[PDB]
């Protein structure tokens, strides 16, 4: 509906987890680690914006500690937020910073923007 | 462990955005002593600000700046009571964004 996900160009078969303010890390990570424990899952994406941007990064960082050897790409972006105003109705849009992070078991092009190699155990 | 070049800026989330952008921009413009690149670091809740600074520098550059991000986890240490000693230890997510001059298109 909303198009293909982030990283459809690099890893279309990756599971995409949207991280929101309401999301619970230990629960979100439980699913992510279980997913990535399987051999059929080669990669995963975490994305979020605004009040969940920091949490999105934390989720990625936790998985890199639970599974060493993952290749990473981080992509920066903006996402819209609707504000209704009547102060000195009226729908007004503004951009909020965000990001999407790909983590994969398989090698990624190391020269592309946002690439980060696996950490040494 | 983290780098502390004149290139490396750990952005304060509390300051005015417009002025902060203008300081970063001045680093890239010079007076000369222009930086061909800077590194913008955001810790914890300052991650969105680092991103916003980088993307706005990119947008106002007429195709002459590009940005690229990496992430890490940073350990912050501080004392609560002197020495036996009681030390607070916090792990924070962080973003590290290279902002660099390129040849447009």
């Amino acid at each position: 509906g909303p198009g293909s996900g982030p990283f459809a160009d690099l890893a279309p078969g990756a599971v995409h987890m949207r991280v929101k303010e309401g999301s619970k890390i230990r629960n979100l990570m439980a699913f992510a680690t279980a997913s990535m424990a399987q051999p059929a899952t080669r990669a995963i994406v975490f994305s979020g914006c605004g009040r969940a941007t920091t949490k999105t990064v934390t989720c990625a960082e936790i998985l890199k500690r639970r599974l060493a050897g993952l290749h990473q790409v981080t992509r920066l972006r903006y996402r819209s937020v609707r504000e209704v105003w009547q102060s000195l109705s009226l729908s007004v849009l503004k951009n909020v910073p965000g990001l999407a992070i790909l983590l994969s078991k398989d090698a990624l092009d190391p020269r592309q923007p946002g690439y980060q190699p696996p950490n040494p155990h | 462990r983290l780098p502390r070049r004149p290139n490396d800026i750990y952005v304060n989330m509390k300051t005015d955005f417009k002025a902060q952008l203008a300081r970063c921009q001045k680093l890239l413009d010079g007076g000369q002593n222009a930086c061909s690149e800077i590194y913008i670091h955001g810790l914890g809740l300052a991650i969105n600000r680092a991103i916003n600074i980088a993307l706005q520098l990119q947008a106002g550059s007429f195709g002459s700046l590009q940005v690229a991000a990496n992430t890490s986890t940073v350990e912050l240490v501080d004392e609560l009571e002197p020495e036996e000693p009681l030390t607070r230890i916090r792990n924070n997510s962080a973003i590290h964004i290279r902002v660099f001059r390129v040849t447009p298109k």
